């Protein structure tokens, strides 16, 4: 239940993990319901991520990297301002090193496929397509809304787009980079991104 | 007239989110240096 309980992703987590606990109990002094640390999920299925020029890349290639979800629109002027800076951070951080360390996974608020592709051509990191429900349940998970149009479960707007969320393996928000947040310091929050502690185990 | 939605979240419930616990199970293992043999002997029993 991190950073929130009432996400579709955490609902799926709880159902899968606890029904596994139930069938384990039926097969066998085991806790019902299971502990949140003991809950394990697959954040991205096999067909979710896709790199440049459209070849499938799975979750297990993200091991040993600080991965951040880029929640972005195409026609948004903050997004247009922020895209080249996250480009230079990506380029310099992945050139200054003998090992790749940072990764970025885009999910989109473009209106349609043509806007999705026109935005996508300017981003070299990993991306998630617009039709699969992952690109929506991730936003419902990480509390990012364009406006008040989702059925919301007493949430507040954690951020408006653009955002980058450094994530963990079990969906836990490792850290927030505050571009449009409580600090409101834009296009310099990328420097607060650490890569020592926030690994994708 | 339309009704504007209510966005808002106080400072406590924005940043005093329940945090992950720090990982700790780290005892300090100590190695006892093995005892040396007692190679020492008395004068009376050495010479007499």
């Amino acid at each position: 239940s991190q950073p929130v309980f009432a996400s579709p992703l955490n609902v799926e987590k709880r159902r899968l993990n606890e029904e596994r606990a139930l069938m384990q109990a039926q097969k066998a002094n085991i806790q019902l319901p299971p502990n949140y640390g003991d809950m394990d999920l697959i954040l991205f299925p096999e067909g979710s991520l896709k790199n440049s020029n459209n070849t499938v890349i799975p979750q297990s290639h993200l091991k040993g990297k600080s991965v951040a979800l880029y929640f972005a629109d195409g026609a948004d002027p903050k997004c247009a301002s922020l895209l080249p800076f996250l480009l230079n951070y990506y380029r310099t951080m992945n050139e200054g090193g003998a090992n790749q360390k940072i990764e970025i996974i885009f999910v989109s608020l473009d209106r349609d496929r043509e806007a999705f592709e026109s935005h996508r051509a300017h981003m070299p990191w990993l991306s998630i397509d617009l039709e699969n429900p992952l690109t929506e349940i991730l936003k419902r998970h990480f509390r990012v809304m364009k406006e008040y149009e989702v059925p919301t479960y007493g949430y507040g707007s954690r951020t408006g787009v653009p955002s980058v969320i450094v994530i963990g393996s079990d969906g836990r928000e490792a850290q927030f980079l505050p571009i449009c947040s409580g600090l409101e310091e834009g296009d310099r929050a990328l420097l607060r991104w650490d890569w020592r502690n926030t690994k994708f185990a | 007239p339309p009704t504007l939605p209510f966005h808002g979240e106080s400072a406590y419930r924005t940043d005093y989110v329940p945090k992950p616990l720090p990982e700790v199970a780290k005892p300090v293992e100590v190695k006892l240096p093995p005892t040396l043999p007692f190679n020492a002997q008395s004068c009376y029993r050495s010479e007499y």
